[PDB]
DNA sequence: GCATGCATGCGCATGCATGCATAATGCATGCATGCGCATGCATGC
């Protein structure tokens, strides 16, 4: 697709904003000492106060909880360019960073019988136990080629849901050359992710005496893999969206709904 | 069901005509033969008979002329044993009036004229429908009898209702029912035409036995009817147009945007040109055997007194140029080739020439083209 | 796909997908609706209804609640789909449900209540309204009121508590009116439990917790102390209990909580209950 | 409601207006002259209500200037809306005339329509402001088709149950009903055309003929669209003025798309017909109905012709700007009035040419141009040709297809435009021999054949022709003799009933009369009554002293032109003197022909070639 | 100079290769849960 973008003056104005936001140079504020533990500790993500950003910039805070995604990407593009900033040779190593969450969000404070279609879209926060965990499983996103009748290489990029709407051209995986030649598939070369699924249920000291309990379900990144275990009492932080359902031609008009974390704490 | 009044009213006073006021009895005796359709009816025994009737089918011809078709139908049943296949048609000759081509308007479209005119074309003759037998491609349901009027008319709907099958039909020729067709053009003459106007071009249909007569060149009377028949493409610019009234509106995706909205709606285009169809050709004006049995008594009296005249060398002379001074050579010259002689062939194939060509140079105004006039009037 | 492309080439057949992120979502609940026992004619089997709650109208019902609904009577709509499994005799049956559009639950007195308590009366006026119709016993009366107030809880900076609820106990002969207090106590407080030793008919007197097999999920089944968080227990045939229920009743009483631990899960739940109990010789 | 969207109009306020306006209106300086007919004393348009119900026309006309003198509001809403204001006009004058006049039969009711808007402004000077209005027009017409049916009423059957139905035009569109109304199937309704209701259209190309012309503009065609009555009120070569609403339709990108040009087409919708005119002779509509009313005139005019010298009056009046040549001006004269028109088809001749054509040979360096120039615009359905800028198929008709519709087989060229007219030919040397081949026949037989391809057709070109022509060195060389001087064959020669021999004198009188009137150059009306009187209510008849004076002038003719060098005789000769003499006994208003009108006509016929100064014996005119 | 020949020129019909427009229904699979069975653990007396 040949089709750009020129001009978005929200998109670059927030940018702008966090860019502001992270600077800790004429203010006490200790960001940029994180950013140096993160080098050091070669983590690839940040936590960021909610009620920190709502005190320096309220709108931007108000504009985040009620809209997440494009202010979430926004960003990981501001820590992109403070990354390359401060070192630029410690931000080949990643593609992309990410951002949690953390403070008091209020209202958004909700537990797993209390989240609705209201919430949809946004940043939440939930308090619950855990009970059900799967297997780690890898995740394919750069993919390498090689042809031994003509002695060339090619690589494929996949992005699935870094997309809203996947279509059937992408995620194919090419197995012969132009002139019906045989492809060899080389591991080694190739780049994965990890990924889990986990299932919480709200406290049974938590519930209405007599009734039966509800669950939420969540998606764990590459990151976040192992920080969950079945049995434990967790705290997650993250985004509330739909599920988009694979091709048809009638559908009943009812998603699912699927929470996907951004941070998951240990209470 | 729903029966009209004026047709009843009609069809019982036109069988009381040919049961009552008998020519009719006779032709429907020679109507027996294969080659015979059409029963010839004269006005004025209408006129003389039953003016409210005559009135009331020339103000309702098209209206009324197919039950009285029936009428006919019925009667030559009952007189004789013919087929259900054949069909019979009226046709009327007597009228009293005339009217000129460009006095035909819209408001005389369907009821009963006559005109003058002068024949130009004859097109070949060609079996023609009537009404068809259709077979849904759908549901295999059997249509049959519908009026194909003046256009190649599929069935409106099908007849099952769970069906509703309006695009998709086959014809079974076999059970279909035919007419034979003819298409003539004819002129307006010389005598009507108006200050600096160019003569007026119509469009004659012939159906069945009269699609014999009505040979190119002649100078002819017709009647019948002057009837309204779809043409396409008349309009450059949008005009009257049809729809349907039911109050549908589209849907999302499936929007009645131009050309899928035009099609959902039915929507066409109102366009219409007038032609003539003739149920009676009459010559304007009007085998030897044959022509003497054509005359009269009195018109054979007149031959034979003509014929042992030897003043029919002078007095012909005469008569064909009473104006013209002198210059009898040429009178007798040109009568003579007005005879002619007889052709002949020869048993080697060739052939000899049996007419006779003549020739006139003279010198300024010595009546060189009254000749010419002369003979051509 | 309905767009004019003249030149250009034109797009395949079924060529839209549905966009997630571009939705307007609404709540969505269904309800099993059961025929009043009051009402089931007899020797006949109750009968069933499905009910469809949008939006504001979840959550308003808890299951076991008597309700009064107003709806609209429907059927469902997925399309003309073909019978299934080995049972096709029903030809043009779809499924019915209920369309609920309504939903109904089966200062000036705070003024009255402040100038009746500022009396030095009041105290003989309560007790005397503590069960007026039963004779004698004017002192297990004013008991049974100080019962209803209740004491105070007290927390402590070491996280140590104090219980701040009155537990009584009465022995006697049968026949001595000591149901009957019991009864009217259960009726009077704002929450209250009347139960045996052994629990009631269908329901324990300790909670239990399970796990179910098919969906992972830790249950738990309230008994007649969970069910009851500031009310009053009143407790019959207080010799009759089991062995789990009497060591559970000891820390129930004491520290006002129950600790269960399982394979997997470790829970403490509340259970700030007064007791009054009636036993035999 | 007060007023109309869009517009100022009210209904009752307009319809009250009218309604007293057609009670109150009197001018005073109508005289007899137009008011005709009617008592001026009295209300006008009262008393021509009157008169429709004395002959119960069920139309009625109004000028648009008398109701601007009542007032200017009803004048202007009627200019700029007259949709709104029309319908309210007919009802208005129908409840007057069925309040007066109770109980008149009508096969419907009144329409009103209105003519005469003053606009002497160039059609290319329209512009949007003025779509929807009313405009005056004044033209010739050179194309009409054939009629077109368009419907109005359409009626619907029951295929099922023989129910039928009909349905009204609304909005120009017609909705068939997708339901029956007594068995109630869905789409059982058929369309039949025989039984529904057509009106009758018709369109019309006209020629402009605008007043005021810019700098280098072409000529214009306007398309005119006729509907009911109005049909075959007009013929081509006909000069008339028309008014209608001014008009815009979209174009269809090609016939079997519905896709629309956004550059729009324009044409003009015919409310009103008129024929009269200030400047040219009556037309032939007018002869031929009684509308002779003013009885004053008649006696005037009737008067007149007993005086002596109303010839040479009329010879005088005929062009005040022209010089002394009253020999030429009595010719053309003779011309207008025309002879008698017998019909001679139950002897089998043929038709027998009753019109005069003559002939100007003269030098460059006269005054016959000048002449042609007034005969074509003095006289209606006239045309005007020029050497070899005009062909043969050019005249009489040629084939030609529609650009707007599929043929239009024939199309008329100048000849037949002009029939019953006059046709002016400049220049007669220059043209081919080609021409002159269609101009034998069409100056003796009247009538003109053409066979071609599909097409055998005879037509009427029933025209009189005024030709010009100059000598062979452009000098009139006394030395050769007239026939060498005008080079043309006999034949085309002695159909020409006049020649005139143009000649210069050198007179030193004819020198100072021509000076002093061309420095000093730094009733009509009459004589148009007097022409059209003459020319529609007298037929001529002569006598047998008139027939014994022609074959004497006859014989005397063929005895002077025998010899030669001079243009010879023929018997042509005696039908032209028989026609000049039908002429001036039309001019003395006789309906008996005189020995003096034969006198008078061998008199010009001897003048006009200059046969008495033509040396007899060699040739060569003298002086 | 006038009479004739004629190479150029224009508009509307059909024939033929490419190109354009259309367009829901039936069958299969995995998740939830009842019903019969044998092992085994825990609880009395
Ligand atoms: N012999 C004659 N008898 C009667 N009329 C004649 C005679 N000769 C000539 N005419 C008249 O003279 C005219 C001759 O013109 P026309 O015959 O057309 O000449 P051409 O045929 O040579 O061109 C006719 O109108 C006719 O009436
Ligand atoms: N003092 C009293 N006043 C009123 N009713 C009494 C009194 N003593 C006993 N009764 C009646 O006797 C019955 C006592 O039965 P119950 O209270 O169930 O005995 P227990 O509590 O010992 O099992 C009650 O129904 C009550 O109506
Ligand atoms: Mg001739
Ligand atoms: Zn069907
Ligand atoms: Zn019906």
């Amino acid at each position: 697709a040949g089709t750009v973008v020129l001009d978005d003056v929200e998109l670059r104005e927030a940018q702008r904003d966090y860019l502001d936001f992270l600077d800790d140079e004429e203010d006490q504020g200790i960001y940029q000492s994180k950013v140096r533990e993160l080098i050091s500790d070669n983590q690839y993500r940040l936590i960021v106060n909610v009620n920190d950003l709502r005190r320096k910039n309220e709108k931007r805070a108000n504009r985040l909880l009620n809209n997440a995604f494009e202010e979430l990407v926004a960003f990981q593009r501001a820590l992109k360019d403070f990354v390359a900033s401060i070192d630029a040779t410690y931000a080949k190593q990643y593609e992309e960073f990410y951002v949690g969450l953390e403070g008091s969000f209020g209202s958004k404070h909700v537990s797993p019988r209390t989240l609705t279609s209201c919430f949809l879209s946004c940043v939440v926060c939930v308090e619950g136990i855990v009970t059900k965990c799967s297997l780690v499983r890898p995740k394919v996103v750069r993919s390498v080629h090689y042809c031994p009748a003509t002695k060339k290489t090619i690589e494929r990029r996949y992005s699935d849901l870094t997309t809203l709407v996947a279509f059937p051209s992408s995620s194919v995986y090419p197995t012969k050359d132009e002139e019906n030649n045989p492809l060899e598939t080389e591991y080694g070369l190739s780049v994965y992710k990890d990924h889990q699924t986990i299932t919480i249920q709200e406290m049974p000291e938590k519930a209405p005496a007599g009734q039966l309990p509800r669950s939420v379900d969540v998606i764990l990144d590459d990151d976040l893999v192992d920080k969950a275990k079945p049995g434990d009492r967790v705290q997650v932080v993250g985004t509330y969206r739909c599920l988009p359902g694979k091709k048809g031609g009638y559908t009943s008009g009812t998603f699912r709904t699927v929470l996907i974390a951004c941070n998951v704490k240990q209470m | 069901e729903v029966r009209d009044e004026v047709a009843e009213k009609c069809q019982k006073l036109f069988l009381d005509f040919l049961e009552e006021f008998i020519k009719y009895l006779q032709l429907a005796e020679e109507l027996i033969r294969p080659e015979r359709n059409t029963l010839v009816v004269s006005f004025v025994d209408l006129e003389q008979f039953n003016q409210q009737l005559s009135t009331t089918i020339q103000e309702e011809f098209y209206r009324v002329y197919p039950y009285l078709c029936r009428a006919l139908k019925t009667f030559v049943k009952d007189r004789k044993e013919i087929p259900l296949a054949k069909d019979f048609y009226v046709a009327f000759q007597d009228l009293p009036t005339r009217h000129k081509i460009r006095e035909l308007t819209s408001s005389r479209i369907g009821l009963l004229t006559r005109i003058s005119g002068q024949v130009v074309r004859t097109h070949p003759v060609h079996p023609e429908l009537v009404s068809g037998t259709f077979l849904c491609l759908d549901c295999q349901t059997v249509i049959r009898d519908v009026e194909q009027q003046f256009k190649y008319t599929q069935p409106n709907i099908c007849r099952n209702p769970v069906c509703a099958n309006r695009r998709r039909f086959l014809l079974d020729t076999n059970k279909s029912r035919f007419v034979d067709f003819q298409k003539v053009r004819i002129q307006e003459t010389q005598a009507e035409l108006p200050r600096g106007s160019i003569p007026r071009s119509l469009e004659v249909i012939l159906r069945a036995e009269a699609v014999e007569s009505a040979q190119a060149g002649d100078k002819c009377d017709f009647t019948g009817t002057l009837i309204v028949v779809p043409d396409v493409s008349k309009l450059s610019t949008p005009g009257a147009r049809a729809e349907t009234n039911s109050r549908v509106s589209g849907v999302d995706g499936y929007e009645t945007e131009g050309i899928r909205g035009l099609r959902a709606l039915g929507v066409r285009d109102l366009s219409y040109r007038l032609v003539f169809l003739a149920c009676c050709v009459a010559p304007t004006n009007p085998t030897a055997e044959s022509i003497k049995n054509q005359m009269t008594v009195k018109e054979w009296e007149k031959v034979f007194e003509m014929s042992q005249d030897k003043n029919l060398y002078h007095n012909l002379c005469t008569s064909l140029f009473p104006t013209i001074h002198g210059n009898d050579e040429v009178k007798r010259g040109v009568l003579l080739m007005l005879f002619g002689g007889v052709p002949k062939t020869t048993g080697e194939g060739t052939s000899l020439r049996g007419d006779i060509n003549v020739c006139i140079v003279g010198d300024p105004s010595t009546a060189k083209s009254q000749f010419l006039k002369h003979v051509e009037e | 796909c309905n767009t004019d492309q003249a030149g250009r080439p034109k797009c395949p057949l079924d060529p839209y997908f549905i966009m997630p992120d571009k939705c307007k979502c609404v709540d969505f609940q269904t309800l099993k609706l059961q025929e009043l026992p009051d009402a089931v004619p007899h020797g006949e089997m109750p009968r069933h209804m499905q009910l469809y709650c949008d939006r504001y109208l979840c959550d308003k019902v808890v299951p076991g609640n008597r309700v009064t609904i107003m709806g609209i009577y429907s059927i469902k709509k997925f399309g003309l789909t073909t019978s299934r499994g080995r049972d096709r005799v029903g030809v043009g049956i779809r499924s019915s449900y209920i369309r609920v559009l309504g939903i109904q639950v089966d200062p000036q007195e705070e003024e009255e209540f402040r100038r009746l308590a500022a009396l030095p009366n009041v105290y003989e006026v309560i007790s005397k309204s503590i069960a007026p119709s039963i004779f004698g016993g004017t002192d297990m009366k004013k008991a049974i009121a100080c019962l209803l107030f209740g004491g105070s809880r007290k927390r402590l900076p070491d996280g140590l508590t104090r219980r701040g609820d009155i537990n009584l106990l009465m022995l006697g002969d049968p026949g001595t009116a000591k149901s009957q207090l019991l009864k009217f106590v259960e009726k009077c407080s704002p929450i209250g439990v009347y139960t045996s030793g052994k629990g009631s008919s269908a329901a324990g007197l300790t909670a239990s917790v399970m796990r179910d097999p098919s969906s992972r999920n830790f249950i738990m089944e309230g008994g007649a102390m969970v069910l009851a968080d500031g009310g009053v227990v009143c407790i019959d045939e207080f010799d009759k209990m089991r062995e789990d229920d009497r060591v559970a009743i000891h820390e129930a009483m004491e520290q006002q909580t129950i600790s269960i631990a399982k394979a997997g899960i470790t829970t403490t739940l509340n259970s700030r209950c007064s007791v009054l109990a009636a036993a035999n010789s | 409601k007060l007023v109309i969207w869009g517009t100022d109009v009210n209904v009752a306020a307009c319809k009250e207006n009218f309604q007293r306006f057609l009670q109150r209106f009197i001018d005073p300086l109508a005289k007899e002259e137009e008011n005709v007919g009617i008592d001026i004393t009295e209300p006008l348009y009262m008393q021509r209500l009157g008169e429709i119900n004395v002959i119960g026309e069920p139309f009625l006309n109004v000028n648009c200037e008398h109701i601007k003198s009542f007032d200017k509001n009803l004048y202007r809403q009627l200019i700029s809306y007259p949709q709104e204001v029309i319908p309210t006009f007919d009802m208005a004058v129908n409840e007057i005339f069925f309040d007066r006049y109770p109980d008149s039969i009508l096969e419907h009711q009144i329409q009103v329509r209105p003519f005469n808007a003053l606009k002497t402004k160039n059609m290319r000077n329209l512009n949007p402001e003025d779509i929807d209005q009313l405009i005056t027009i004044s033209g010739m017409v050179i194309r009409t088709s054939q009629l077109i049916p368009e419907m109005q009423e359409a009626f619907f059957q029951c295929q099922v149950c023989a129910h039928t139905t009909r349905v009204e035009m609304d909005r120009g569109r017609i909705a068939e009903p997708s339901v029956c109304g007594r068995c109630h199937t869905t789409h059982s309704m058929a369309l039949i055309h025989n039984r529904s209701l057509f009106s009758d259209k018709q369109m019309i190309k006209l020629q402009e003929s605008p007043e005021d012309m810019p700098a280098g503009q072409t000529p214009h065609t306007v398309i005119l669209f006729a509907h009911n009555d109005l049909v075959d009120k007009v013929q081509p070569g006909d000069r008339v003025n028309v008014t209608g609403i001014y008009r815009a339709v979209p174009i269809r990108v090609n016939p079997r798309v519905s896709n629309v040009k956004s550059v729009y087409k324009t044409h003009i919708d015919v409310i009103h017909y008129r024929k009269t005119d200030a400047k040219r002779l009556h037309g032939l509509d007018e002869e031929a109905e009684q509308k002779l009313f003013s009885e004053k005139r008649v006696e005037l005019l009737k008067e007149l012709s007993r005086k002596p010298d109303i010839y040479e009056r009329l010879a005088s009046a005929l062009a005040p700007s022209i010089y002394e040549h009253e020999d030429i001006k009595k010719g053309i004269l003779l011309q207008l009035f025309g002879g008698t028109r017998k019909d001679f088809s139950h002897t089998g001749r043929g038709k027998f040419r009753a019109e005069i054509n003559i002939l100007l040979c003269g030098d460059p360096g006269t005054s016959k141009s000048q002449l042609l120039q007034y005969v074509y615009n003095l006289v209606p359905r006239g045309q005007y040709t020029s050497g070899k800028g005009s062909s043969a198929v050019g005249l009489t008709a040629y084939v030609m297809k529609d650009p707007e519709t599929r043929q239009l087989v024939l199309q008329t060229g100048a000849l037949v435009l002009s029939d019953n007219g006059i046709c002016c030919i400049d220049e007669f040397d220059k043209m081919n021999e080609s021409t002159r081949s269609v101009l034998h026949e069409v100056m003796e037989q009247q009538t003109l054949s053409i066979a071609k391809a599909g097409i055998i057709c005879q037509l009427n070109a029933r025209t009189s022709v005024l030709a010009a022509a100059n000598p062979i060195e452009s000098q009139w060389n006394p030395k050769k003799t007239t026939i060498e001087n005008i080079q043309l064959p006999h034949t085309l020669l002695s159909r020409f009933d006049l020649i005139f021999l143009m000649l210069d004198p050198q007179d030193e009188a004819y020198d100072r009369r021509l000076a002093h009137h061309l420095v000093a150059l730094y009733d009509m009306a009459v004589l148009k009554d007097y022409i059209a009187y003459a020319h529609s209510t007298i037929m001529p008849r002569l006598s047998e002293e008139a027939s014994q004076a022609l074959i004497e002038a006859y014989v005397d003719m063929r005895k002077i032109g025998s010899s030669r060098g001079m243009v010879s005789a023929y018997p042509r000769q005696l039908e032209s003197l028989i026609r000049l003499a039908e002429a001036h006994a039309k001019v003395r208003l006789s309906n008996k022909v005189e020995a003096i009108d034969v006198e008078e006509a061998k008199r010009l016929h001897r003048e006009a070639l200059k046969q008495s100064a033509t040396d007899p014996r060699t040739g060569i005119v003298d002086i």
